[PDB]
């Protein structure tokens, strides 16, 4: 037998496979090709940023609740890539659980308290042969008290792990490739610089080329408390220099 | 049906068959010469290499009888 | 304990709250603040014993907090002064904690709400509350009538506190007084250093 | 019974405190440490009846620790109080421990003084133990609240030495526990107000006053 | 391109930059005149608003323009240094493609060779420098104008 | 070597990043960076033409990204 | 793949290496069987329109109905098989009248949207059990959080529509909106033209024969989620048999 | 104790501005202050003053202030008792080495070194230490100390064979015998360097020393 | 949300004897990150790579070296989601300890715990193991200890173990360059020496984390300490 | 190990501390209140057989909680094969008795050990409910622990031989039987020591 | 696979948004019609489109311009093609993956 296991079972149901890792887990990472959606993330000293499509395919689709951008409580702020339907299921319990922490623990809730929380969620879902590892990857922003601000991105694997820049989306491997030698040639972050270095990647890899109403930029700022989306007015300032840069 | 990556064996009279076939389709020569009537039970079985747009460009799905339609047979 | 009052403003409201809760001569809170916040919509002044508000408290904050989240515009204050009512049913019989609710939302517009400790929820112009806290009833009356301006409204806040904090033991210290608009709480501090003292009865 | 405060200074936070820990007015033990060391991050203050301020300090800690690790924030103090009030509710409100916390925030050093009341309380400058209005009434005396960190912890010591000469159940070292969230420097005797006199005579006794008629080890 | 970007090149193709090279090159007579007082600001702010675009298309209107006012900057020995700038930096960035500029660049070295004897020593060495990098026209300007800084 | 270079052009750490990339690889890369050379018209190849090559052609530098387990 | 006996349409735990879902998909062509049932979100409420499938010559109104109130102001319009369509009136009117009761206003649509579809989606992820065959509309008029129309498919997402479409029309019914200016516009002109949408899409094979149900959610109704009147029922009606000649 | 990053550069102005004449006073101060490990936790500081001693020998070489250096370090490299205490030795006696102020300094300091790197500290210090010693007297032409010590560490250090280091030694050795005229002894010793060559966790310029 | 779980047999025996899920299991720690734990008899010295194969990874809070608890910590090298439900449940079983006892758990008590875990997962179906092998460290009750935990559920002792890739060659260059009474110092020394000898090459110190365990506590030092000791080494 | 009451048993704990050892007296009695009819019947448990921890008061708890705490203390025990310290089980009993509600188990524990194997001496006394005391010093334990304590800080020269503390023990227990009337009669000594367990008879009314 | 058979590895890969407009021009260009500024809504509900579905939607609306009546193609008949084409693609099953 090749062309997976199917005189076999490890691609049916979760177990190990004779190859050591699953194919079911490797699979996953590919449902989030599927969702059409690229996410770049750019961390700053200003602010910690998410650039993501507001893009809208109809007049039919609403646009004043449909963002990709999501608050999950005032501070934390996360965007979601790949599959749907999963999106909206991790974010709900994410919301639920922020404020129960709150509530009980007393404790403001940085980027890794989510973060690894809804992590070890997802270890779960993946361990178990009833549920299936997740189809959306969740980066997180948000600013953590004793670093600054920090993005996170946590696998639908189970693994969380911290992220200078990071990448998501159908071209996962090529702008974080592309975002590596923006980080390498280093930029003294300023809160204008952040926001130029995340839309410079993307506007390369998908070779769209966006403009202000296209996208849709979140911000956790650190005289903000709580999640703003920049909207036009700052992007199309931040656009045209785009094009002065290089 | 083309998801290879058949490590072992995999036939392959019937892969060099499915790539022919595409070639024919394809406007090297006439497509709008030949029209292709394709039946087939399922979709789901096929690879969307054949199936695509301009290989077979309406997808006409059939649904089993209505009540009115069993009467008209009848 | 605490002298709260809420008076209805222009189409929002204005705040007083004291800053000592007594549970006799034991200051069970030296220090009380019923100026912060339990949502960015609604607001809350909290009186009755220093246990009974706070387990309600951290509640409702919790309830409210999920709705603006989860919903994605935020919530109404009608739904803050709801989730109060539910506890004190249970507790109608042992506890009390008479939590006078206002702030606005902007939803579905401005709203001024009391929460009692039987359970109930009915709206008012302005209610000022607490055991000891409702010595000012001809104070309350003459103040308030139906649409008082904003800058009658801040006086007599300040002027209703200083006559409770005086005649009633339970209330004293430093008065937190709380003007409230659309989207924005912004608090004035008035000393403990000014207040007005009773005049000659004896 | 004890005699604990932590403070509010312009520094960090200096928790004072008699030694005794007693099982009511009567002293169980005449050694050990009164406020506590938990974690690096945590100092607690230990006041009221004994019983129940020590196991609460113990059950929190465990909570905390878990809370502290994951999100990788250090402790804050109101997050600390909202812990208190949800635990001492669970109990059902059984026994009697004024508990104060204080921990360092990435911000100001932040404390906090929780009666067992189960409330959300934000003090200004507190001391617990004994009569919580009681001993918090000394603070508003003798801090003009606020003067510079050694004039301060001079003075929180020089508080603390009152009460302990006032009443009589606080014996034994004055400790003062400097508390930052990675140093906990605990001074055993910042002051010693008072101690014993020796018990160099004996009240021995050879045996002819009672015997014994055994030497032996079983196996 | 493909140098690793390309967001310049391709994907915007149209631009504020290449309509201005059109308007500014009719402006040229003027310009030209400002540049002769001194005006090193002027002139520099235009040439790189013209040359952050990658196509060769945009690269040839605004180069063109440029080099007339360049042979009265090679001539005064405080011009001259302003105008070398533009070569090094737009080729770090994320290049603009060696051909273009080029050929305009090539009858640059040819002007700075008579002026004077001392002063165009040092001015042909680093206006070789600019021309040094193409595969194009340049290889000969190159061998010729090391051959001049030779004889002396 | 056997190419013409740029001074700009730093190996260092482009090898750093893998472990190893093998014989075949090695060849690639630098005969893309060579013929990439040529669009830019530029017979010294650059430090970007050269990183970009020695990303691409083998492809996938990172792919424990997201896909760590 | 369709004919198997371990995983596939089996489970929905089950990735390709495409990262399909198959079984989540065969719940998706479930939908699409029977006739159209579109929502139209207006300023100042929602309009549905409903082919009510006539099953039998015995019929009396009512019968075999898709229009439900979720809550006293929200009306849910499905489509696809009724079967899956009954559990999924008493998952959502339970999760509405809790919320009434609780809160004490008028239930957000992007709440209860949200909590609907984490329940289908709950489903897709397990192989445990199939996920419904039906897609459904809520729709919505409130002044405590304006009117809102959301649609939840059997994958499980809730995202809001101003115009929407489910059933086997609605790739040709959607156009028809992209035409009309809906978004601002009274709520009794937009039942004149869901009525004229459905007459037209309708062919004797997608089912033998219908019986139209409007129903409104309005400044008409003034909130309320009711039935259309005769009166009106028949107007617009009239106006889809007029411009179907 | 108090020279944080600050001492530790002005020092390092200080020999690059005039010299070593104006930094005996604080490099003085950094060695006494290291002997616990400076302020707080090993951090940047330690790193930058054991870079700083190593790297310092041996730029204007030869000097006075050169032996100034040499008494300060004896004390200090006892008492740091980590990983990076192996550094300071290997480096320090290197660079030493190569610009020798003069014969008795070396020998005498590396006596020491050895002594330590002997009892309570690695095999794998041992041997780079060893090899400084040997080469030295070898410099020298001092063939009969050079020959005395050439035993032991044959025998003692043949623990490790998986080292580039072992190498080394065996190979200074042949050098020196075939000088004296004990011609057996040069050729077993030359065999005997290449065997444990072999061992490809040599790097490549071993090998082309070896050769 | 209507599940009853599925259990079923391919975690049962098969006829070979063996159980056909932990020799899986014991394949995906080979795969792994390379982790040496050494016990000096001084402190315990446990070192890993840092690296995730593209250095755009923050990592100053993010380790792969983690406390447990005050003196006890752990080390992995396979699988990093399973590794992070078990650093979460170790911390609880450590504090749960905390609780009544006063002293933070033995590595000796604390692996049994932890073993049971990962029966779970062999032993009923519709799960399967988890792929990390623990390096378990502690100094506690006057002597330094060093424990293993492999991923099918067995729990052993050594003084000096090597894992991951090249495990094999580890235990080998430990067994030849590190010798029993030798100190601390010694130790920290030889353990960035068998990640040398166990994926060879290109050393950083955001590409190595070392961590020392004493009785003051586990910590996993700061960039620039880890930087001295590279120089040090071959 | 622990018990519910303080003299509703008997049972009366004193130590006094000797360089090398702990000597500790308790009567040898047992039955609920005043009766102390019966003699045989133990109130000190071994919780390595070098360290104890006794609770002193009523039988029946003193059995079923002694019993219930063992099969723990037994598996840590096996488990890291450095037996639990003293340290760890004074903490263990603070637990484990505030963790009931139902009958409280309120006991006055005397823990008599020196730490492990090793020759380093302990004493302690904890109160009725029973959070932990780290000393040095010398304990007394019972309902009336306090008397005990203050006359046990007296009597020693500094620390007395063993040999004369067995002697010195005794004579406090024998002056305390009088004091309460809720024991008496029988008098057991166990010096504890570091490595051996010396079981006296000391001389009874 | 390997390279030095291989290695350039070029994918002509999935058409942008800016692409389809420019190509949808050229289609529109033999096409008889009333007019067409319908390019905008054409590649906004485009999903997945590669070159074949780009000349598909034309073919498919010329179709309907057939039933019409007309040999025109209206406005709407660009319109109902594009998420119609979509709607079954996606839905019977996606595109083969593979490294792009």
């Amino acid at each position: 037998m090749s062309r997976g296991s199917s005189a076999g079972f490890d691609r049916h149901i979760t177990i190990f496979s004779p190859e050591g890792r699953l194919y079911q887990v490797e699979y996953a990472f590919k449902a989030i090709n599927q969702g059409g959606l690229t996410s770049v993330a750019v961390r700053g000293k200003d602010c910690a940023v998410i650039v993501t499509q507001k893009k809208v395919p109809d007049k039919l689709l609403d646009s004043s609740t449909v963002t990709h951008l999501f608050k999950i409580t005032e501070n934390i702020g996360c965007v979601m890539t790949g599959m749907t339907a999963d999106s909206r299921s991790q974010v709900q319990r994410a919301r639920y659980e922020a404020a129960n922490w709150k509530y009980k623990y007393g404790y403001e809730i940085p980027v890794d308290m989510l973060c690894k929380r809804i992590a070890d969620i997802s270890q779960v879902y993946t361990q178990n042969a009833e549920m299936r590892p997740l189809g959306c990857c969740m980066i997180l922003i948000g600013i953590d008290e004793e670093q600054g601000p920090q993005v996170y991105k946590c696998d639908p694997a189970g693994y969380y792990c911290g992220f200078k820049a990071t990448a998501a989306g159908v071209k996962q491997t090529e702008s974080t490739s592309f975002l590596e030698k923006k980080v390498k040639k280093k930029f003294d972050w300023t809160f204008e610089q952040t926001v130029e270095t995340a839309i410079t990647c993307l506007s390369t890899v998908l070779s769209i080329d966006f403009k202000p109403s296209e996208i849709e930029v979140g911000v956790v700022t650190v005289e903000n408390p709580k999640f703003r989306i920049l909207t036009e007015a700052e992007i199309d300032a931040h656009l045209v220099a785009l094009a002065e840069r290089d | 049906t083309k998801r290879f990556d058949s490590e072992k064996a995999g036939d392959r009279e019937v892969q060099r068959t499915m790539l022919e076939l595409l070639n024919q389709l394809d406007g090297f020569q006439p497509n709008t010469q030949v029209k292709v009537i394709a039946a087939t039970n399922r979709v789901d079985i096929l690879d969307p290499a054949l199936l695509r747009s301009g290989r077979l460009d309406r997808k006409i799905e059939f649904p089993m009888p209505n009540e009115e339609a069993r009467a008209r047979i009848m | 304990t605490t002298i709260m009052a809420v008076q209805f403003d222009g189409g929002v409201v204005l705040g007083a709250d004291s800053r000592t809760t007594t549970g006799s001569y034991i200051a069970n809170r030296v220090t009380d603040k019923l100026t912060p916040i339990h949502d960015h919509i609604f607001c809350c002044r909290s009186g009755s014993a220093a246990d009974t508000q706070a387990v309600a408290d951290a509640v409702t904050y919790q309830l409210g907090f999920h709705s603006i989240e989860l919903n994605e515009p935020p919530l109404v204050h009608t739904a803050a002064s709801l989730f109060k009512e539910m506890c004190y049913r249970y507790r109608e019989d042992l506890m009390a904690g008479i939590i006078i609710a206002g702030w606005d939302p902007q939803e579905g517009g401005q709203v001024y709400s009391v929460p009692m400790g039987g359970m109930m929820v009915r709206q008012s112009f302005a209610i000022g509350g607490s055991g000891s806290s409702y010595i000012y009833g001809y104070v309350d009356a003459t103040y308030r009538e139906g649409m008082t301006k904003d800058e009658c409204l801040q006086f007599t806040a300040n002027a209703l506190a200083l006559a409770m904090e005086r005649d009633g033991s339970s209330g004293g210290v430093i008065r937190l007084a709380a003007i409230q608009q659309s989207g924005v709480e912004r608090q004035v501090l008035l000393g403990d250093q000014i207040p007005k003292v009773t005049i000659s009865t004896l | 019974t004890t005699i604990a405060g932590v403070v509010y200074k312009d520094g960090i936070v200096l928790g004072a405190d008699t030694r005794a820990t007693e099982g009511m007015v009567v002293a169980d033990k005449n050694c050990s440490k009164i406020h506590f060391i938990s974690p690096n991050i945590y100092c607690c203050g230990a006041g009221t009846a004994a019983d129940t301020d020590m196991t609460t300090q113990l059950i929190s800690s465990n909570l905390e620790l878990h809370s502290l690790t994951t999100g990788r924030l250090p402790r804050v103090v109101t997050a600390n109080r909202m812990l208190k009030q949800m635990l001492f509710r669970y109990q059902g409100y059984i026994g009697a421990a004024l508990v104060l916390g204080g921990v360092d925030v990435t911000g100001p050093h932040l404390y906090s003084i929780y009666p067992h009341g189960s409330t959300d309380k934000l003090p200004y400058v507190t001391m617990g133990s004994g009569s919580l209005a009681a001993m918090a009434v000394f603070e508003d005396k003798f801090r003009p609240d606020m003067e510079e960190e050694e004039a301060k912890k001079l003075v929180s010591e020089a508080i603390a030495a009152g009460i302990f000469n006032d009443l009589g159940s606080g014996s034994n070292i004055d400790l003062c526990v400097i508390s930052k969230s990675k140093l906990d420097f605990l001074r055993p005797y910042s002051v010693p107000n008072k101690k014993g006199t020796r018990f160099g005579r004996y009240r021995c006794e050879k045996g002819t006053t009672a015997v014994l008629t055994e030497k032996v080890t079983p196996l | 391109m493909a140098d690793g970007g390309s967001e310049r090149a391709d994907g915007r193709i149209v631009k504020m930059e290449v309509d201005y090279s059109a308007t500014v090159d009719q402006r040229l007579p003027e310009c030209e005149k400002l540049a002769k007082e001194g005006r090193l600001q002027e002139v520099i702010e235009t040439l790189l608003s013209l040359e952050k675009q990658t196509r060769t298309a945009s690269d040839m209107v605004s180069t063109s323009r440029i080099l007339v006012a360049v042979v009265k900057m090679c001539y005064e020995a405080k011009e001259w240094d302003l105008l070398n700038e533009n070569i090094m930096l737009l080729s770090k960035r994320r290049s603009q493609l060696k051909q273009a500029v080029a050929k305009m660049v090539q009858q640059c070295c040819t002007y700075v060779e008579e002026i004077t004897d001392l002063p165009v020593k040092l001015r042909l060495i680093d206006t070789l420098r600019m021309v040094t990098e193409g595969k194009i026209y340049v290889e000969i300007e190159r061998a010729r104008l090391t051959k001049t800084l030779a004889t002396i | 070597s056997k190419m013409n270079l740029s001074e700009e052009v730093d190996l260092e750490d482009y090898v750093a990043r893998p472990d190893k990339i093998s014989g075949a690889d090695i060849n690639s890369i630098c005969q893309e960076s060579g013929m990439l050379a040529v669009r830019e018209n530029r017979y010294i190849v650059l430090a970007k033409d050269f990183e970009k090559a020695y990303k691409t052609v083998i492809k996938k530098d990172e792919q424990e990204h997201e896909f760590y387990k | 793949m369709s004919s198997i006996g371990t995983g596939y349409d089996l489970s929905a735990s089950t990735f390709s290496p495409d990262g399909r879902v198959f079984q989540v998909e065969y719940a998706m062509k479930a939908v699409e069987n029977s006739s159209t049932a579109i929502g139209i979100r207006c300023k100042d409420g929602v309009v549905f329109g409903v082919e009510k499938l006539v099953l039998s010559k015995l019929y009396e109104e009512g019968s075999n109905k898709r229009l439900f109130n979720v809550d006293r102001h929200v009306g849910m319009a499905v489509a696809g098989l009724l079967a899956d369509a009954r559990s999924l009136a008493d998952i959502a009117r339970e999760e509405a009248s809790n919320f009434r009761s609780n809160f004490g206003y008028n239930i957000p649509l992007k709440h209860l949207a949200d909590r609907v579809a984490m329940y289908v989606h709950a489903y897709t992820l397990y192989s445990a059990v199939r996920p419904f065959g039906c897609s459904f509309m809520l729709g919505s008029y409130s002044v405590n959080d304006g009117a809102q129309l959301y649609m939840i498919d059997p994958s499980g997402v809730s995202y809001g529509y101003w115009g929407c479409a489910i059933g086997k029309a609605r790739q040709a019914a959607k156009t028809e909106i992209e035409k009309l200016q809906m978004k601002e516009m009274t709520c009794r002109d937009v039942v004149k033209e869901v009525a004229k949408i459905i007459y037209i899409v309708h062919d004797e094979v997608k089912d033998k024969a219908f019986e139209l149900e409007l129903s409104w959610v309005g400044e008409l109704t003034k909130g309320r989620h009711e039935i259309v009147p005769k009166d009106v029922r028949e107007e617009a009606e009239k106006y889809a048999k007029e411009s179907l000649k | 104790m108090a020279a944080a990053a600050v001492v530790e550069f002005q020092r390092a102005q200080s020999l690059l501005s005039t010299d070593r004449e104006a930094s005996i006073d604080i490099l003085h101060s950094i060695v006494k202050r290291d002997i616990q490990e400076n302020d707080e936790e090993a951090v940047q500081v330690k790193e930058q003053s054991i870079l700083e001693l190593g790297s310092l020998l041996a730029k204007t070489g030869q000097a006075a202030e050169l032996g100034g250096l040499l008494k300060y370090v004896r004390p200090f490299l006892n008492s740091i008792s980590k990983a990076k205490a192996a550094r300071l030795v290997r480096s320090l006696l290197d660079l030493f080495l190569d610009m020798e102020a003069a014969t008795g300094q070396e020998v005498e300091l590396c006596l020491e070194c050895i002594e330590w790197a002997k009892s309570e500290k690695r095999t794998f210090l041992r041997q780079a230490l060893e090899a400084r010693l040997v080469s030295l007297y070898f410099d020298t032409k001092r063939y009969q100390e050079a020959l005395h010590l050439g035993s032991q560490l044959l025998r003692e250090l043949k623990k490790m064979d998986d080292k580039a280091l072992l190498v080394e030694v065996q190979l200074l050795e042949s050098k020196t015998y075939h000088a004296l005229s004990n011609l057996p002894k040069a050729r077993a010793a030359l065999t005997s360097a290449r065997t444990t060559a072999n061992a490809i966790y040599c790097p490549p310029k071993l090998q082309a020393t070896l050769d | 949300m209507a599940e009853r779980g599925y259990s079923f047999s391919l975690t049962t025996f098969s006829p070979s004897g063996k159980l056909v899920q932990i020799e899986y299991a014991l394949a995906a720690v080979a795969g792994g990150a390379p982790s040496v734990g050494i016990k000096a008899a001084n402190g315990v010295v446990l070192a890993t790579e840092k690296k995730q194969k593209s250095i755009l990874y923050d990592e100053r809070s993010v380790h792969k070296v983690e406390p447990i608890t005050k003196h006890i910590g752990l080390v992995y090298s396979g699988m990093g989601p399973d590794y992070r439900v078990l650093v979460h449940r170790a911390r609880k079983l450590a504090q749960q300890y905390y609780l009544v006892y006063q002293e933070p758990i033995p590595t000796a008590q604390l692996v049994q715990r932890v073993a049971s875990v990962m029966q779970e997962y062999t032993q009923s179906g519709g799960v399967r193991p988890f792929g990390v092998s623990l390096l378990i460290c502690g100094w506690n009750e006057g002597r330094p200890y060093l424990f293993q935990s492999d991923p099918s559920g067995a729990y052993f002792a050594w003084k000096a173990t090597a894992m991951g890739k090249n495990y094999v060659n580890g235990k080998t260059f430990l067994e030849k360059r590190y010798n029993e009474d030798l100190e601390l110092e010694d130790a920290i020394h030889t353990a960035i020496l068998t990640l040398k000898e166990s994926f060879e090459g290109q050393m950083t110190e955001d590409n190595i984390e070392v961590g020392i365990c004493n009785e003051a506590g586990f910590r996993r030092l700061t960039p620039t300490e880890v930087r001295d000791y590279l120089a040090a080494i071959a | 190990m622990s018990v519910m009451s303080y003299n509703g048993g008997a049972v009366m704990a004193m130590k006094g501390k000797n360089c090398v050892a702990i000597a500790a007296d308790r009567r040898f009695g047992i039955q609920a209140q005043m009766v102390t009819t019966d003699f045989q019947k133990i109130f000190p448990m071994g919780d390595r057989l070098y360290i104890g921890l006794a609770g002193l008061a009523t039988d029946v708890q003193t059995v079923a909680q002694r019993l219930k705490f063992r099969l723990n203390l037994y598996e840590l025990k096996e488990g890291r094969q450095i037996k639990p310290y003293t340290l760890m089980s004074m903490v263990a009993n603070l637990l484990y008795e505030k963790r009931f509600g139902p009958y409280y188990t309120e006991p006055v524990i005397a823990g008599l050990d020196p730490k492990t194997f090793k020759p380093f001496i302990c004493s302690l006394d904890l109160i009725g409910c029973p959070m932990v005391t780290d000393d040095f010093v010398v304990s007394g334990t019972c309902s009336e622990q306090m008397y005990g304590m203050c006359e046990s800080l007296w009597e020693p020269n500094m620390d007395p031989e063993h040999l004369f503390e067995t002697i010195s023990q005794a004579m406090l227990n024998a002056v305390d039987r009088d004091a309460v009337s809720g024991m008496g009669v029988i008098v057991h000594i166990i010096e504890k020591d570091k490595i051996t367990t010396r079981t006296l008879k000391a001389r009874m009314d | 696979l390997r390279p030095g058979r291989l290695d350039r590895k070029i994918h002509i890969d999935l058409p942008n948004e800016q692409a389809r407009l420019d190509i949808l021009k050229i289609h529109a260009g033999p096409i008889t019609k009333h007019g067409e500024i319908d390019y905008e809504a054409i590649v906004k509900l485009s999903d997945g489109f590669n070159g074949a579905d780009l000349r598909n939607v034309c073919t498919e609306a010329g179709m309907f311009a057939i039933r019409a009546d007309h040999d025109f193609v209206v406005q709407e008949d660009f319109m109902k093609a594009v998420r119609k084409v979509a709607d079954s693609k996606k839905l019977e099953s996606k595109l083969d993956y593979k490294p792009v």
